[PDB]
């Protein structure tokens, strides 16, 4: 267990924030296997962009995206995929949500 | 400059001022004081309420 | 390392335009630090524009003004001239001199291209006529290769067996338009009568071969 | 890796950052300023202030940043973070009551010949003079002054990227519509 | 724990976290 | 060699930005200021607020910062971060958001004769 | 200058923050404590809060950052960061 300061990160940042913070709220550390596999687990609060659709509004659904992207880094550099461990989705914990 | 929509500044003059310089206050102090004088435009207070 | 790509040889006719190309590679050029240098047959170098940072637009000579459009395109790391209204004078190699870093108010060049030719000529393409020039203890013959055009041609003797003591001329460009040189060789006045001397001229735009037998 | 990393170590070993980066201190370092419009969050009508989204795109050259591929394995670009090199202090003029210069400092892609790309992002308020006249059928022209706040024009040159903003990447407002945009 | 302090220094020993990790250029 | 490394290493390698710039402690160090307005931004007359948009001009003399421009190949201007030249630290006094000191650390002009300039942008909340 | 540049460099060769500043640590510190009241900006009557610009004088001895003026160049006060 690493600070995540201390090794290589991937710039992936919220590119739709809407206050203008891109990072994380908290560095913490990573998880480090012996393999050289990296796992980083950071908490984040964000204020995401979101176009309202106001015609059926108060009984109206809306589609709010977060979009995930490293800022720097090229897709021939730092290529990105779903994370899973076939469950692409976000995960919510029933019990603590 | 682009005037503020409901204040106008009218004067602005600035004065170095010198004190605490006697024995007693002990080492002086100085500070530079700008007196921003700025009239308020009522136009919206007049036209709305 | 950097390196400028000039565009291709370019042959033109009076009161053409023609436009120029210089290409860098290795290196990042900007809007700035583009000057042109030509130089005309048998003279020496003469300034005819660039962009400096000071201007922020470019500046001429007396000479070119009217007539010439200097341009730098940083995004593509590229310059161009463009002379208008050419003149049988304008005929000369065209450089580019770059920086990647541009003085305010001067130029250096330190990164310059290989340069383009352009001749302004209204001659037609034309093959020589090949003369000899007769030999009257060392004696000297030779070939005079009169009337053509354009550039280049290629003399040789005795099918490239005689190279010792050849000496082939530059081309002078007369007023016809049409160029002239002569290609000699020093031979001992013995072998003239027991040695053949043949000069072997090549000019490709009109597929001119000639085998000439130079003798008293 | 272990070739950008000699490259990195051997870039930044004798490098500063104070001076500007030039072989000869009579060259102008040439700017090239692109702003791209991500949002426009809001238009302040009392306030007199107008808050976008931007990325601020900047291009130069660096003299001291240059290696030659063959010698690192053939690495043709590095990102390295921004805060460790020497950039240009663009600020804007009329911030109103935000920041007045680049404040988040995201990496650079450097090319070996030297060539900079630096693309922070930015929230800027302006302070743009707003005509009530004709409100809620009043159209808004809102500028946005950039400059090197503490170099001349003599040792720091900028010029546009294009002829316009970029709103390649612009989000739909449900409040503006956006008739004209130009930089000059 | 000592053990751990000895690999953390063998581990970052001339490792530099600004640099992507790439064993070969072009590697992602 | 670049020339502004040069100058940049003979006036910084020996100097303490901690110390006022006077020969004797007894010395003066007369600053020059001016306070440039460019935008009113508005005054909240509930906090009783007013928020400014300006920049300070100050000028001064460091005896330790004096060059020629003959001996550096001409140079009459050097930017450097204002972190490392000594400042006299102007603040607004009568902040009340918290805030003294300016928004925008700038850099200071170091001009030859010893002349420092420093023109930092700032937004102040001042009693009102 | 260069006197108070020479006097700053001696003083901090050695120098630890963290401890007391005292030539025994079974002495006391005694510190100072001045409250100047500049502004009292809002009393707040819902959630009891009363919010007030001051200034904390605090005035304390080091006993290590002591010296001569004398060798000094006469420099008898100087300023430090916190
Ligand atoms: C700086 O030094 C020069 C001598 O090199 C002197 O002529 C000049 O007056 C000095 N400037 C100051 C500190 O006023």
């Amino acid at each position: 267990r690493i600070t995540a300061e201390s090794v290589w990160l991937p710039d992936v940042v919220l590119l739709n924030n809407n206050d203008g913070n891109f990072d994380v709220a908290l560095d913490i550390s990573v998880v480090v296997s012996s393999d050289g596999s990296v796992r980083w687990q950071p908490p984040g609060i964000y204020r995401s962009s979101c176009s309202i659709q106001v015609t059926y509004f108060p009984f109206d659904w809306q589609n709010c995206t977060m979009v995930f992207s490293s800022y720097s880094y090229d897709s021939s550099e730092v290529s990105l995929q779903t994370g899973l461990g076939g469950h692409q989705e976000i995960h919510i914990h029933e019990g603590t949500f | 400059y682009t005037e503020n929509g409901e204040w106008a500044i009218d004067f602005c003059p600035g004065v170095i001022r010198r004190h605490h310089g006697g024995a007693t206050d002990g080492p002086g102090e100085t500070d530079v004081i700008y007196s921003l004088i700025i009239r308020r435009k009522p136009l919206f207070y007049v036209i709305n309420i | 390392q950097v390196q400028l790509v000039q565009s291709g040889a370019e042959m033109k006719k009076p009161g053409s335009s023609v436009k120029v190309s210089c290409k860098a590679s290795g290196g990042s050029f900007g809007s700035y630090g583009i000057d042109w240098v030509r130089q005309a047959p048998g003279q020496g170098l003469e300034w005819m524009g660039g962009i400096m940072p000071k201007f922020d637009a470019p500046k001429y000579a007396e000479k070119f003004q009217g007539r010439l459009t200097i341009t730098a395109d940083r995004a593509t790391n590229t310059a161009y001239m463009e002379l208008s209204s050419l003149r049988f004078e304008d005929t000369a190699i065209y450089y580019c001199a770059r920086d990647e870093q541009p003085f305010y108010d001067s130029w250096r060049g330190l990164y310059w291209g290989q340069g383009t030719l352009v001749t302004v000529s209204s001659a037609s393409t034309k093959g020589p006529s090949v003369f000899p020039l007769a030999p009257s203890g060392t004696a000297a013959l030779g070939c005079l290769v009169k009337d053509y055009f354009p550039e280049p041609v290629t003399v040789s003797w005795n099918s490239g067996a005689l190279t010792s003591g050849v000496h082939t001329f530059p081309a002078v460009l007369q007023s016809s338009g049409l160029y002239s040189l002569s290609s000699v060789v020093t031979v001992p006045s013995s072998s003239l009568g027991t040695q053949t001397y043949i000069c072997n001229v090549n000019h490709k735009p009109s597929n001119t071969k000639v085998d000439k037998k130079v003798e008293p | 890796s272990e070739h950008e990393t000699r490259l990195v170590a051997k870039l930044f070993k004798d490098y500063s950052s104070v001076v500007r980066p030039v072989e000869d201190h009579r060259q102008v370092v040439e700017v090239t300023v692109g702003l791209q419009l991500i949002q426009l969050i809001n238009v302040d009508e009392v306030n007199q202030i107008v808050t976008t989204n931007v990325r601020l795109k900047q291009q130069w050259v660096d003299y001291n940043l240059k290696w030659n591929p063959d010698d690192y394995g053939g690495v043709k670009k590095i990102h390295i973070p921004s805060e460790k090199i020497w950039r240009p202090d663009l600020v804007l003029y009329n911030n109103a009551d935000g920041d007045f210069a680049i404040v988040k400092f995201t990496k650079v892609l450097l090319q070996y010949t030297g060539h900079i790309t630096w693309t922070p992002p930015a929230i800027f308020k302006s302070y743009c003079e707003i005509i009530v006249t004709h409100f809620p059928f009043d159209e808004q022209n809102c500028s946005m002054k950039l400059g090197t706040w503490t170099y001349d024009g003599s040792v720091v040159a900028i010029n546009p990227e294009s002829d316009q903003p970029d709103l390649s990447n612009f989000m739909e407002s449900g409040e503006w519509v956006i008739k004209e945009s130009r930089g000059w | 724990s000592e053990a751990e302090g000895r690999l953390r220094e063998k581990l970052f020993s001339g490792y530099d976290s600004s640099v992507r990790p790439a064993r070969e250029v072009g590697d992602r | 060699k670049n020339e502004e490394l040069r100058l940049y290493h003979h006036l910084f390698n020996n100097y303490d930005p901690g110390s006022r710039p006077v020969r004797e402690p007894e010395d003066t160090v007369t600053i020059s200021l001016k306070v440039t307005l460019t935008n009113l931004i508005s005054l909240n007359e509930k906090e009783e607020t007013l928020t400014t948009s300006v920049w300070i001009g100050i000028d001064w003399q460091d005896y330790r910062l004096n060059y020629s421009k003959d001996d550096f190949g001409g140079i009459e201007t050097l930017r450097v971060p204002s972190e490392l030249v000594w400042l006299p630290e102007i603040v607004l006094e009568n902040n009340i958001d918290g805030q003294f000191g300016v928004a925008y650390d700038a850099n200071v002009l170091v001009y030859e004769g010893g002349s420092v300039t420093w023109l930092p942008p700032a937004i102040y909340r001042s009693v009102c």
